[PDB]
């Protein structure tokens, strides 16, 4: 099993060997005396980039089959009548020929379909003809038992019901992401040319590297190693001892971005303005968030939690969500905001959202944030108008428990509380955090020292003027920061800052 | 002398929190009244900036009352003060619940009112 | 439910029967429906829920539903469960807007006799009885079960002991405290379980749970 180049996949090969080949290994005298046909189809499914092509390929070599014949899903279609399906027919010709000629001593053939659900949807247009054509031939009036067809897909729940019957696609298998043991073995297999040929230093401990990389997909590890070696050699240019040391590995590890990992960049961008504790609330809020994070991580039964944060417009709500997220260390982090979705068509948005939901169920541990709701729902108050379908998508999503022991935290934010109750959606959410805006002068003091607006004289005078002038100070932080900058880059702080600040509250 | 200052802090905060509940009550009733005029209809949605503070005061009274009851374990008078604060805070919670329930029940009736009748002429497409 | 199961299994004429389980949200309807279904031995059992009907287009909705009825005719004994009607159809109150064709499909479907004396039972669930009255669909059903909330402290204690959360003094303290803290008590079991579990972790003593139990009602 592991003598060949595939690490971490152990049970799968026991199952596949037992079910598929245990009837092609023994001498035909026995199995004929047994009177059983051969399995004639296989469906293995999983997320992309996990090594499915590799396993499919290696199987044939193990059995000394003919060279594989390959095709990919969408290419089958043509735009003339019945040639879209002629192509499907062409593939079995040589197997037929060799069967009729030789008989039962023929050599096994292999065929690979890619992206099977791209064409073969439930029937009941070209599509029905295609599905039909495959059915009538996969098992037809004439016996043909020297062939094997392999199937590769991501969504099993969309293939037509009839192909999955005992006789056409018997064995269904699942391929999941590598575990830690998987990653360690993957490193061991990949770094064989380096090892025997002696161009790896003795300092690098690949076990540490495996531990450091989580949710890495199994393909990209190759990317890491080749990048590191290229880095080392390019750094060299001398032929004394071309050694790859840990520094290359660390560099390349830092550079690469996994697909199922943290999306740090947009979160750092979200909190570009900095987090200064101008008052007492901030501490409390962050403590709350930390508490809930712990509750998610430690429990067993509460596999999902929905948490809402809301407050007045401009109160700086989203930044807190980003902050809480970034101080957690979970492996999976993504962000959905109107920014991505702008410009797309309706169907596109629903597809995007639903994809983004399904991906998370695979990983052990996930947090997922939603930037704004009324914006996504396309609200406008006159009439009013909004899109019902997206609303339902979200409503349904926020109850789905993860299909397995995997775990999920959902964070969301809004400014239009009232609307949500008038919508009758509020039942989604278990707990709520509130974010009011500033109503004090000492808070202005804290922020302006943190921004270092001006020397103490200006600071003292302006707080005095606003004390004597504005008694019931009340604004959010957005206008405070922007107004402070405007006054800074403008002239004469009293001339504008005070006046603007009154005009804003 | 610190403890009594803390209890005074609790008392003053409970007083404001009651006040905010009553203000919120008024915000409800006038939002039920006026359904017609456009901009003022949007204007009563400042009720949001009354709800947020209610939540925050709830969380504060939560933490300081817990700290106070912990502090009063060895003194009967301190414990009595803590229990009084608990009682009053419970009553406040009850008032909040009552207001919320009444408003939910009233929002249902208005909803029934509006669409239980023949409707403006059919939409675009 | 058991009576109904027996009745449908053995009766020459009664080929088709339709029930309605209704109650307030969180009263826990689906659990009961599944429990009825499991202890009957009917060979064909299959379930429709919004869970499966996620993110496809409307035509797909109708197609899938149609298939799911069609296959059921081809077996001697069958039971189907439908979750949250008023949610398959896209009800939302302002306007109010909702999709019509799906509603019509269900209206027609729930009355069709299966061919050749084959046997079918249907359960469906909802939490919005009033709107069902309003839309004028309620004719289709032969009978109606009702599920209310829990409404007494002894029941809550039964719940605590089944959870094994309580201690012996703990139950007395919490029960007495809530006995005087809440005159009227009515909540859904789902929330109750959530609450007990969140209380089990932090500040196990009575307090957190007491104010939380208030915080439910
Ligand atoms: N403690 C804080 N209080 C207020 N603003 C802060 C705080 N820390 C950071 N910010 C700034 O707030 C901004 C990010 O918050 P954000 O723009 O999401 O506010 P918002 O009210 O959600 O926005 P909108 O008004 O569009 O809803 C950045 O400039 C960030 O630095
Ligand atoms: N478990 C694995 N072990 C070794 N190599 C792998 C594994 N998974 C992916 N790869 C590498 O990725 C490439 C195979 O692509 P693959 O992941 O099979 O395509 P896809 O999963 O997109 O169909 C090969 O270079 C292969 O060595």
């Amino acid at each position: 099993f592991e003598d060949l180049g595939v690490g971490g996949l152990d049970k799968e090969f026991t199952k596949i060997f037992r079910r598929a080949f245990a009837s092609r290994i023994f001498p035909p005298s026995v199995i004929e005396k047994l009177g059983i046909s051969h399995v004639k189809g296989l469906l293995l499914y999983g997320p992309p980039g996990t090594g499915k092509t590799l396993i499919a390929r290696k199987i044939g070599t193990m059995l000394n089959a003919k060279e594989p014949k390959i095709v990919n899903g969408p290419e089958i279609l043509s735009k003339y009548v019945g040639s879209s399906e002629e192509n499907i027919r062409n593939l079995f010709k040589d197997a037929e020929a060799e069967y009729r000629a030789k008989g039962e001593e023929s050599s096994l053939h292999i065929i690979i379909f890619d992206e099977l659900d791209s064409v073969f949807k439930q029937r009941g247009g070209v599509g029905d003809n295609v599905v039909n054509q495959l059915l009538a031939k996969m098992d037809g009036v004439d016996q043909l038992n020297n062939i094997l067809v392999i199937g590769m897909t991501n969504r099993k729940d969309l293939i037509d019901s009839a192909l999955l019957r005992p006789g056409r696609f018997e064995v269904q298998v699942e391929i999941h992401l590598p575990d830690e043991k998987g990653r360690l073995q993957i490193f061991d297999i990949q770094t064989k040319k380096m090892r025997e040929n002696n161009m790896m230093s003795d300092d690098v401990n690949l076990a540490e590297l495996a531990a450091l990389t989580k949710n890495f997909s199994g393909a990209e590890i190759e990317g890491l190693v080749k990048s590191a070696s290229s880095f080392a050699i390019n750094k060299t240019v001398d032929i004394a001892k071309l050694k790859v040391t840990r520094e290359d590995f660390l560099n390349a590890l830092n550079d690469v971005t996994p697909a199922f990992g943290i999306s740090e960049e947009d979160l750092k961008t979200c909190v570009e303005g900095g987090m200064m504790l101008y008052s007492e609330r901030v501490n409390s809020i962050l403590k709350n968030g930390a508490r809930y994070v712990r509750q998610v991580r430690e429990s067993d039964k509460s596999r999902l939690v929905s948490l809402l944060i809301h407050g007045p417009a401009g109160s700086g709500k989203t930044a807190l969500a980003a902050e809480i997220a970034l101080k957690s260390g979970f492996p999976f982090i993504r962000l959905i905001s109107p920014n991505e979705l702008s410009g797309m068509s309706e169907s596109a948005k629903i597809a995007y959202i639903d994809n983004t939901f399904r991906d998370a169920y695979k990983s052990p541990l996930n947090i997922l944030v939603i930037d704004s709701l009324e914006t996504l729902v396309d609200w406008v108050p006159i009439g009013p108008r909004f899109s019902n379908n997206i609303l339902q998508m979200l409503k349904v999503a926020l109850k789905r428990k993860p299909p397995q022991d995997r775990r999920l935290l959902i964070m969301t934010t809004t400014s239009a509380y009232s609307v949500l109750q008038q919508m009758d959606i509020l039942s989604c959410f278990d707990n709520e955090i509130a974010v009011p805006n500033m109503t004090n002068l000492d808070e202005l003091n804290n922020v302006m020292i943190e921004s270092n607006f001006l020397d103490d004289a200006g600071r003292v005078k302006v707080i005095n003027e606003l004390s004597r002038s504005c008694p019931n100070f009340n604004v959010g932080i957005k206008k405070t920061l922007t107004n402070i900058e405007t006054a800074r880059h403008d002239e004469d702080p009293v001339n504008e800052l005070v006046e603007l600040m009154t005009q804003s509250a | 002398v610190g403890f009594m200052n803390k209890i005074s802090q609790i008392n003053r905060d409970l007083d404001k929190y009651d006040h905010t509940i009553n203000q919120v009550d008024s915000l409800h009733k006038r939002l039920l009244t006026e359904v017609n005029e456009e901009q003022a209809s949007h204007l009563r949605h400042s009720l949001d900036n009354f709800v947020a503070q209610a939540t925050d005061l709830q969380f504060k009274l939560k933490n300081e009352i817990k700290s106070a009851q912990r502090d009063g374990i060895h003194d009967t008078n301190k414990q009595a003060q803590a229990e009084n604060s608990r009682q009053r805070f419970l009553k406040l919670i009850q008032d909040y619940r009552i207001v919320d329930s009444n408003y939910k029940e009233e929002n249902k009736e208005q909803a029934k009112r509006q669409y239980m009748i023949i409707q403006p002429e059919a939409t675009e497409d």
